């Protein structure tokens, strides 16, 4: 059964520094591929639990040149992302996984799943929640890219992404900031500092949101009594070419922008 | 004209008499005494300490493929290590190889005798180069061995090595026989009898520590070196000389290629900002690509020169004005040299008393020809 | 180190005759050995860089054989060009020693 | 055709330093390192010590250590030997050795003319 989607305003969010530069107290106006302001945000709802019956609405969205992704989990959901143009094997894909220990980024050929996610089981003896196993791919070939780094999604709050693939190389972005609004994005400005920058160089058009799922959610039946994924929501943005003009304050962050 | 000062002026003016005040002849600039060059703390040598250190090496029968790529490799630390013996390189010399890049370099590890050695050159034929390795004829690259009795011999007799005594097709560079099909001896059909109609191609290395030096167990490796039309992963590193600070010098900082006088500053960058500009965007503070610390850029100071003479009737006495320039960085020096906002005089003596203004020179200073 | 000491005083062969080049090593290094070639005013000529094969530029006569212990060169036949000094250096460690060489004579 | 050209016939007074040098051509000179060799015909031969080319590793033999010291112009292709406070028992021939291999150990396949020294 298919979630209907939403709109919302984006209100300015979605700014991230361009480049390495440092720069005090001064406003620079630059070219770069941006969020428009104002320009309305698709509202997803990834899972709608109410009966009980699972709803299963993640849906593969074209990557049209960068793309803004933001959402409001306090449970680590959401796990990671698909990238790639025909997500088969015939043709190299990026993943991104995450779980306790690190993120992982494996671009391989991998042969997708119909429904990929995460899987967990609650350790009653420790009072943990620690992995199950992997459902993602059928099988992965000509691995050229495999990158470890310290968990950045783990640990009310609102987390913002963007992703750009410019020559052949991945970029990401991101910010935390705790927030008190549900349904629309907060209101303020806050700028996303680079997270990762990689020389993938592969072609991504096209892109999915990951999900961990409890051992419950996987039960024959359909219903679910034992986990309450109704949180599952998460807002996707457009990039387009833009001119901003940046303002940056004496320490070298970006406090406002005009678009 | 480049005699002294006073001749300089005589040329900008193309005047055999120049009247009194102050002209503008040359133009100061500083050179960098030295190049200075920093690349942070990241080596990710190859893997050379696995495939060489270790407790057992793979058997020649199966001779092992170790594709080492995106990495950068010191092949001359090898090359000065305090082990090896031979170092017979085929086509890349290793200081060149260091110079060259290629996309992977392939290394191998099988056990082979002190007489078959000789047997890893290209094209060489024997035994276990005509049956367990054989290198092509085109081969780039070098291969290395030494003696090791005490890690890899046994004083009883180290019978876990074996090679391919027998093989009836005939093999190709870059090939293997992992199966163990059974030698058909004779014109006999062969049917797992072990006997004279059937022998065991895969025969035991004999190591005794009498045994000479065409019986002992040897580390060798075959560094492969090859181009398959593909961007190179693997170069030589790169060295990162001391810091300076204070001092006019050539900087390549990952790629800011610039010149100017590196200094402390207080200024704070963020952590994944590298350097800083301003409003004439130019590079302003670069942070040390080693440790964590923010230098300020100042570019190399440069300014007219200009000559301040009296008329060539009244004197030939001149006194020479570097704009814009500190008197340590700068007529030779050492005559009454003075320093005034304008910038370094030299040639004429700081008088406390004040007169009316003659020649002037910039923020209130005058010059004057007086007792 | 190693040290290398020939036994024979001299070679005093007639033209043709067969004759034993004795080349003795402190311990036992294998067959890391050379062979000089120094006539009396010329500098050392290559004879023998390994016993199994000869390199460029050598006669046939020479013969390679490693003992093991001592080493020890015989040739075949003798001309009037084979009378020089015979030096031998072991190639084992970074020190190297030379033998005390020999001089042929009628 | 490899020339290995030494000039030799040089005397130096005795307590006082020398310079030797030996030109390499019909090879390449970046791909081999340098080996020194004496001539005596009181005991044989014997090895000075051996200099990489264009770099400062340093590794002489046990028997000639201090007085001996090596330096490497990669231009013409010339090698810097030195001895210090010359003794009358240094009267002898020295050689430059280009080796078979580029790497340790070498047998000197292929020697140059000689360099002779004497106390005048
Ligand atoms: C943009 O999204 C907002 C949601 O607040 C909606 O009201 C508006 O009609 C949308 N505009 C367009 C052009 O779709
Ligand atoms: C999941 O965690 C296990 C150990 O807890 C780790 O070995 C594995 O790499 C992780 N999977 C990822 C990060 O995709
Ligand atoms: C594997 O990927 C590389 C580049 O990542 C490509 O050159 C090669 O053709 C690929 N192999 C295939 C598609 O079989
Ligand atoms: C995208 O595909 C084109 C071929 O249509 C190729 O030339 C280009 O390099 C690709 N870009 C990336 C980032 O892989
Ligand atoms: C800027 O840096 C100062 C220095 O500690 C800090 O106190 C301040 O919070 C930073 N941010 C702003 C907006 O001033
Ligand atoms: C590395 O090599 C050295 C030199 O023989 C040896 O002492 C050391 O034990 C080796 N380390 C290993 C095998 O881990
Ligand atoms: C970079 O390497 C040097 C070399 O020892 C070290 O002293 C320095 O602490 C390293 N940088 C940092 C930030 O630790
Ligand atoms: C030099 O000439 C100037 C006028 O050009 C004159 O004022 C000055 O008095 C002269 N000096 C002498 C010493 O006569
Ligand atoms: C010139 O350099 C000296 C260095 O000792 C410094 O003390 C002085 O302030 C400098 N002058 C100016 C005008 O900056
Ligand atoms: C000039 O004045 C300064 C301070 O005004 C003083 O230190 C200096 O001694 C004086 N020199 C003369 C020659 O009057």
């Amino acid at each position: 059964t298919q979630l209907p989607p939403a709109y919302t305003n984006s209100f300015t969010r979605g700014v991230y520094y361009p480049d390495k530069v440092f720069r005090s107290s001064v406003l620079h106006s630059t070219q770069d591929l941006f969020l428009p302001f104002f320009s309305n945000v698709t509202w997803f709802h990834a899972i709608h639990v109410s009966n009980g019956t699972k709803r299963f609405d993640n849906p593969v969205l074209p990557f049209n040149d960068g793309v803004y992704f933001a959402s409001t989990e306090k449970s680590n959901i959401i796990r990671g992302w698909i990238f790639g143009t025909t997500l088969d094997s015939k043709t190299q894909s990026l993943l991104i996984v995450n779980n306790a220990t690190n993120v992982v980024i494996k671009v391989c050929e991998f042969q997708f799943c119909n429904d990929p996610f995460l899987g967990v089981y609650y350790h009653k003896n420790n009072k943990s929640w620690m992995e199950s196993e992997f459902r993602v791919y059928s099988s992965a070939n000509n691995c050229t890219f495999e990158y470890v780094s310290q968990p950045f999604l783990m640990d009310k709050n609102l987390r913002e992404f963007v992703f750009k693939n410019i020559d052949g190389y991945f970029k990401i972005y991101s910010k935390h900031t705790p927030i008190n609004l549900v349904r629309d994005l907060p209101q303020g400005f806050s700028a996303l500092e680079p997270l990762v920058d990689l020389p993938i160089g592969i072609n991504i058009t096209r892109f999915q949101t990951l999900l961990a799922l409890h051992r419950s959610y996987l039960t024959p039946g359909d219903s679910s009594s034992g986990w309450t994924a109704g949180a599952a929501a998460y807002y996707v943005g457009y990039l387009q070419p833009r001119t901003f003009l940046l303002k940056y304050n004496e320490n070298g962050t970006i406090t406002d922008a005009v678009d | 004209c480049a005699l002294d000062p006073l001749s300089e002026t005589k040329c900008t003016l193309k005047s055999f008499t120049v009247e009194k005040g102050i002209y503008q002849t040359s133009n100061f600039r500083v050179q960098p005494t030295e190049s200075i060059v920093r690349f942070p703390n990241i080596t990710n040598l190859c893997p050379f300490g696995e495939v060489f250190n270790a407790t057992r090496f793979a058997s020649v029968y199966a001779w092992n493929r170790k594709r080492i790529s995106n990495c950068v490799a010191d092949y001359s630390v090898l090359y000065n290590s305090a082990s090896f013996s031979t170092f017979k390189c085929y086509g890349v010399s290793p200081t060149k190889l260091n110079d060259l890049c290629f996309t992977n370099v392939y290394a191998d590890s099988f056990v082979i005798r002190g007489d078959e050695v000789r047997q890893i050159a290209p094209g060489q034929t024997g035994k276990i180069a005509d049956y367990n390795y054989k290198l092509p004829d085109d081969f780039t690259g070098c291969v290395i061995a030494w003696n090791s009795n005490n890690l890899d011999s046994k004083v009883g007799g180290n019978y876990n090595y074996l090679y391919r005594l027998f093989r009836k097709s005939n093999l190709k560079p870059f090939e293997r026989d992992i199966s163990t099909e059974i030698y058909q001896a004779g014109s006999t059909p062969c049917n797992g009898v072990e006997g004279f109609n059937c022998y065991f191609p895969l025969q035991s290395y004999g190591f005794q520590p009498t045994n000479g030096v065409g019986y002992q167990p040897y580390r060798v490796v075959v560094l492969s070196f090859e181009l398959l039309h593909a961007p190179a992963t693997v170069c030589g590193p790169k060295k990162s000389t001391n810091l300076v600070k204070n001092k006019c010098v050539n900087f390549n900082f990952n790629g800011l290629t610039g010149t100017g006088v590196l200094t402390e500053s207080n200024k704070k960058f963020l952590p994944f900002q590298q350097f800083g500009r301003d409003i004439a965007d130019t590079t302003d503070a670069v942070r040390d690509p080693q440790t964590l610390e923010i230098l300020d850029i100042t570019p190399c100071s440069f300014g007219g020169v200009s000559v301040i003479t009296p008329g060539t009737n009244t004197s030939n006495q001149v006194a020479v004005l570097y704009q814009d320039v500190n008197c340590t960085e700068v007529y030779s020096t050492g005559s009454n040299v003075f320093q005034t906002r304008a910038g370094c005089l030299i040639g004429a003596e700081h008088v406390n008393n004040s007169y009316e203004c003659d020649i002037p020179i910039g923020a209130g200073i005058c010059a004057s020809y007086q007792t | 180190d190693i040290v290398m000491t020939q036994s024979h005083k001299f070679m005093s062969t007639s033209v043709g005759d067969r004759v034993s080049i004795t080349c003795k090593a402190s311990q036992d290094v294998g067959t890391y050995i050379a062979w000089y070639q120094q006539k009396p005013g010329q500098s050392p000529k290559l004879l023998i860089y390994w016993a199994s094969t000869r390199h460029t530029g050598v006669p046939d006569r020479f013969t390679g054989s490693g003992s093991g212990t001592n080493y020890t060169l015989t040739i075949s036949s003798v001309q009037a060009e084979d009378l020089a000094l015979y030096h031998c250096q072991q190639h084992y460690s970074t020190p190297y020693t030379f033998g005390g060489g020999t001089k042929l004579e009628i | 055709q490899v020339q290995l050209q030494q000039p030799g016939a040089e005397l130096v007074l005795p307590g006082a330093s020398v310079k030797l040098s030996c030109k390499a051509s019909g090879y390449t000179f970046t791909n081999y390192w340098m080996h020194w060799v004496k001539q005596r015909p009181g005991h044989g031969l014997e090895w000075i010590g051996e200099i990489d080319p264009f770099d400062t590793y340093i590794k002489i033999n046990q028997k000639f250590k201090g007085k001996s010291t090596l330096t490497v112009d990669t231009s013409s292709s010339t090698a810097y030997m030195q001895l210090s406070s010359l003794t009358s028992e240094d009267s002898a021939v020295y050689y430059c050795a280009r080796p078979d291999s580029s790497g340790y150990p070498v047998y000197f396949d292929y020697w140059g003319q000689g360099t002779t020294l004497t106390v005048s």
